[PDB]
């Protein structure tokens, strides 16, 4: 489902795909030792930031090394979404709202509303959260309990 | 202060202080840690 380095030229084209595809809550595998992490420690992403290509922007949660690590887009290999279990029934790509009964969402409205759908982009790291584009807000964080698909 | 709240604030709309910080762990302890790296001239794995 995921391309790997051997799919590309350079480290950098690799980056690249790396980048455009990795979110919050997904699995990955180290392709690439660093430091703490030895290839083929596999982890959880846990933050993501946006700084340079050859930046350290990719925290993840790894299970060899017992703790957590920034790595580099080139370190990482993408294995994929774990399955829902948030028995919301909620998951990546589905369409979304705040509920109506919601008067001020936990994280504040910004420019969404109870009219605005938006699209699940990632499962926060806490497991109460999730990271949502509306079209007016990318990137619009709400609480679980405080959103719901649509029908 | 070392940080401020708009810059790092992680709500939909910033907040105008951090005593106002709505996540469960205020958004100024993990920017004073990245802040303090920084001083210290290391980067973000303290390496
Ligand atoms: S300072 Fe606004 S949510 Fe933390």
């Amino acid at each position: 489902t995921y391309k790997k380095r051997a799919d590309f030229l350079s480290n950098d084209d690799y980056a690249v795909y790396v980048r455009e595809n990795i979110q919050v809550g997904m699995m990955v595998r180290c392709c690439r030792a660093y430091e703490e992490v030895c290839e083929g420690d596999v982890g959880k992403v846990i933050k993501l930031d946006r700084d340079g290509l050859h930046d350290l922007n990719v925290q993840c949660d790894w299970q060899q090394k017992g703790g957590t690590y920034w790595v580099r887009y080139i370190h990482v290999e993408l294995i994929g979404y774990p399955p829902p279990s948030s028995s919301s029934h909620i998951k990546i790509g589905d369409k979304v709202r705040v509920k109506a009964s919601v008067t001020t969402p936990k994280y504040k409205w910004g420019s969404v509303t109870h009219q605005s759908v938006g699209v699940v982009k990632a499962f926060s790291a806490n497991g109460k959260d999730i990271i949502v584009d509306f079209p007016q807000q990318s990137h619009w964080t709400g609480l679980l309990s405080e959103m719901e698909l649509v029908p | 202060d070392p940080c401020k709240v708009e810059e790092v604030c992680r709500a939909n709309e910033p907040c105008t202080s951090f005593a106002e910080c709505v996540c469960d762990e205020n958004c100024e302890k993990e920017a004073l840690y990245k802040w303090l790296l920084k001083k210290e001239g290391k980067d973000k794995n303290g390496m």
